[PDB]
RNA sequence: CUGGUCUGUAACUGACGCUGAUGUGCGAAAGCGUGGGGAUCAAACAGGAUUAGAUACCCUGGUAGUCCACGCCGUAAACGAUGAGUGCUAAGUGUUAGGGGGUGCCCCUUAGUGCUGCAGCUAACGCAUUAAGCACUCCGCCUGGGGAGUACGACCGCAAGGUUGAA
RNA sequence: CUGACGGAGCAACGCCGCGUGAGUGAUGAAGGUCUAUCGUAAAACUCUGUUAUUAGGGAGAACAUAUGUCACAUCUUGACGUACCUAAUCAGAAAGCCACGGCUAACUACGUGCCAGCAGCCGCGGUAAUACGUAGGUGGCAAGCGUUAUCCGGAAUUAUUGGGCGUAAAGCGCGCGUAGGCGGUUUUUUAAGUCUGAUGUGAAAGCCCACGGCUCAACCGUGGAGGGUCAUUGGAAACUGGAAAACUUG
RNA sequence: ACUUAUAGAUGGAUCCGCGCUGCAUUAGCUAGUUGGUAAGGUAACGGCUUACCAAGGCAACGAUGCAUAGCCGACCUGAGAGG
């Protein structure tokens, strides 16, 4: 349990693999973070943010689109306590020529894959979530 | 595939060995010692002659040479090839490496060669066993 | 029409009770310089008409490249196996880098324009199937905003 | 071009300040990349004092004026 | 005589830390330690017998051992050829002393096993609400074959012996 | 004084500056693998100076108490000091190519009856070597033929980018288990660092570039790319970081 | 055209730093290991010989031994890390 998101981020994937939901994941700070800045993109039935202390519950509801087909088709974190790869908000990677998206943490507030590039801030970007 | 012990332990490369270990070396006397040279040219100064029966893959028959290299080794020769040099004594330019279906010999004769020519009932070869001043 | 390339010509035979006999397999690229092609099991002993043999059943099993301007929008080293490619875009004039037959899947697509290299594999059996998944996991321009949920330009 | 404040932590001593305070620091390895931190030892002194037992202090680089030892700074953390 | 294991929630304390090369190490008959050492079978085989071909798997009997409370171990298909943190997309199911709601009547994992096997990956295969698949892990090995553990070898050590190491 | 630096037999060692044949030619013969092939082979006519009979050959460049009063200078700088050598210019040949099928790119065969023997991984002669002995050449070539062996992208057979676990060539005797790689939730006291940066902007011949002198190639140059936290330490506490606790059911 | 109070400078450098490779068939650690304390002196602090005393300084992290022993504009070269 010591990284509180670790194997829940892939749970989307590995949760919708055949489109399904029925999986409840305990929280974060980021768990109020991970789940809440793509739901500015329509990709989930609710996360609102964790109700409750102790770093608690959460349905995870992950919304599914038109086409019937994996929202989350793979996904990776390469950011994980035990793999500390920290870059620049210059040269952030191109995410399949631009194809995904990226929500994560930075060195002036909180940003995704839309600031690093017009904003020059950003620490460990973290993923690549399609 | 964990890089932590990566540089508490390292791995390796491949394993493999280079061609022709006993070649590419020129004996002391001086100082006993070789030289690992990988030298361009050299020479080959005879021994006997030599000659082993049993080819099955070819099945037909053709001789070789033993040839002794520097001060007291078993070196040893092939001649691949229709010409025979019923031949000793040489001075030469070394050929390195072995030709196919040979084991153990890696040593050889470039054409002329300071020797003798070669076998000279080639004349469209113009560039095999012997072949100079061949009309193109 | 298809370019009628003749793929990979093959002989097995099946042992018997008296003299085994033998086959050639084969089948035919059916190239439409668009992007797909399919194949027909001409399972048969005959060489110069299993590619026609395979014009006949192809067209049960092509599929398309999402085409983006001569070329693709996002870059793959996908495999259903282990033959796996790698593509990118690139700049329309480029020169063309390819293997085997998927010089018959990338030099017949509607992109001819790429970085593509076979990554690992290059055989008769694994370069189609190598660029089949490359193709099998690509998209529109104005498509993945919607099982994301948004419009494509909420991207950059 | 100034003198820094190289600092650190005290391991032993010996008779009439043999003194020393470690050091280290943040870095890693151009091959393998992880962030194992690594020390290496100095040498200061005083007149007896910066010694064993508890010195978390500060160094200098400086004239030594030292047998081989090289260091005159001690600004401290605590004491125990 | 003897612990834990814990099956139900957790009374106390308010992180009560994970792979674990320091150490210790310890682990199959035999090989090993007491003299007992025969209930006397089994090695050798005494011995017959053989199709053209037997000291033999065959055959009564036959000296370690076969009946062991004390020194230390370790090679085996430790063929378990499965290394251990985080959950997991149908759960039923066989059910386990013992049980969350309970009362030879229906049960769910806070649980446990073995699974037919959805679902999805790996590589042809198998795992599967009780996962080699996807995500944070360490001692690490592996990266075409021999020969090669033969020059030689460094250190443990009652013993099998190990445990090293270019060509 | 050079023996510091210079004047060079030049090794076809580097590769280039280009020169050794022309306007060519009706298919053109006396035909060399095959038995139409390289035959638009040939001849005998013409075209270039550029190799060769000579010639004058002066390419660079500024040297110097007394000359009159460190800016500095004349009555003071041709061994190679002959180059650019147009130069009329005859015809002053550019050795010879490999395997000789198909891949490494190649064309067919008499010799050859397993006697010699072909063969860059693949691979060939026992009575049609579309391999060999040898013979007129098409793919590359003309200062070039087969070989000599070194790391490069290629070798993705290092895995910093680009490493398997049951199975190639691979998983713990495990109760045990120091160092430490990793090492709960939330706020965190940190104000270091990353966000990145004001600054220092200290030169480069040339840099991520290009170009100008040069019969173009051997031999030189503007440097806008600041010289790579270098001469100042930072503001974002979102945190590996002087580190106060609380949560508890794990 | 002499000798001096004085200079800009020359190789350097008194020296600081990262420049500064491999051998685990080499950990119970060298007596100076820890560093203070000398008459001394090199354009140069000072275990640098000596000056005075206590080592566990070490400590299973490479103490130390230890084998080629120049580096750095160059060259073939990668897409790039550079190698």
């Amino acid at each position: 349990m010591t990284d509180p998101i670790a194997d829940m981020l892939t749970r989307v994937r590995n949760a919708n693999m055949v489109r399904h939901e029925k999986l409840e994941l305990p929280a974060s700070n980021i768990k109020k973070e991970i789940a809440e800045i793509l739901k500015s993109e329509g990709f989930i039935k609710n996360v609102e943010y964790v109700e409750d202390d102790k770093q608690g519950v959460l349905r995870l509801f992950l919304k599914y689109g038109q086409n019937d087909e994996r929202v989350i088709t793979g996904l990776k974190r390469i950011s994980k306590p035990g793999l500390r790869v920290y870059a620049k908000a210059s040269e952030m990677p191109k995410v399949l020529n631009g194809l995904g998206i990226a929500l994560v943490s930075t060195s002036e507030g909180v940003i995704t894959d839309k600031e690093a590039r017009k904003r020059n801030v950003g620490g460990e970007i973290i993923a690549y979530v399609w | 595939p964990t890089i932590n012990q990566l540089v508490r332990k390292p791995r390796q490369s491949k394993i493999k060995k280079s061609d022709s270990p006993a070649l590419n070396k020129g004996f002391n006397s001086k100082k006993k010692k070789f030289t690992d040279l990988n030298s361009p040219q050299k020479r080959g100064v005879c021994t006997r002659v030599g000659t082993m029966t049993p080819k099955k893959p070819n099945s037909a028959l053709r001789k070789y040479a033993r040839v002794r290299l520097s001060n007291n080794i078993e070196i040893n020769a092939y001649i691949p090839g229709i010409g025979h040099n019923l031949q000793e004594h040489s001075v030469v330019l070394v050929r390195g490496g072995r030709v196919k279906d040979l084991p153990g010999v890696r040593y050889h004769i470039v054409r002329g060669a300071l020797d003798t020519s070669g076998v000279d009932g080639r004349r469209q070869g113009r560039s095999l066993y012997g072949t100079k001043k061949p009309k193109n | 029409e298809f370019e009628e390339r003749v793929v990979t010509i093959n002989r097995v035979a099946k042992v018997v009770k008296g003299g085994r006999r033998f086959r050639f397999t084969a089948l035919v690229v059916v190239g439409d310089k668009n992007g797909r092609v399919g194949f027909g099991t001409g399972k048969a002993q005959e060489v110069p008409e299993a590619i026609k043999k395979a014009v006949e059943a192809a067209k049960k099993d092509l599929v398309v490249v999402p085409r983006v301007e001569g070329t693709t929008p996002h870059t793959i080293t996908g495999r259903y196996g282990s033959g796996s490619v790698f593509m990118k875009p690139a700049a329309p004039g480029t020169g063309v880098i390819a293997g085997g037959p998927v010089r018959a899947v990338l030099e017949l697509a509607g992109i001819t324009d790429i970085l593509s290299k076979s990554l690992g594999s290059n055989t008769p059996i694994n370069m189609v199937r190598a660029t089949i998944d490359g193709l099998q996991n690509l998209k529109n321009a104005e498509d993945v905003a919607k099982l994301r949920g948004k419009t494509v330009e909420e991207l950059y | 071009n100034d003198r820094k404040v190289y600092v650190g932590k005290v391991v032993s001593d010996k008779m009439d300040k043999t003194i020393t305070v470690l050091v280290e620091t943040y870095k890693t390895h151009k091959l393998y990349g992880k962030r194992v931190k690594y020390s290496k030892k100095y040498k200061t002194h005083d007149e007896n004092n910066s010694a064993k037992l508890g010195d978390i202090v500060k160094i200098q680089e400086t004239r030594p004026l030292s047998a081989t030892k090289r260091f005159r700074l001690v600004e401290i953390v605590e004491e125990s």
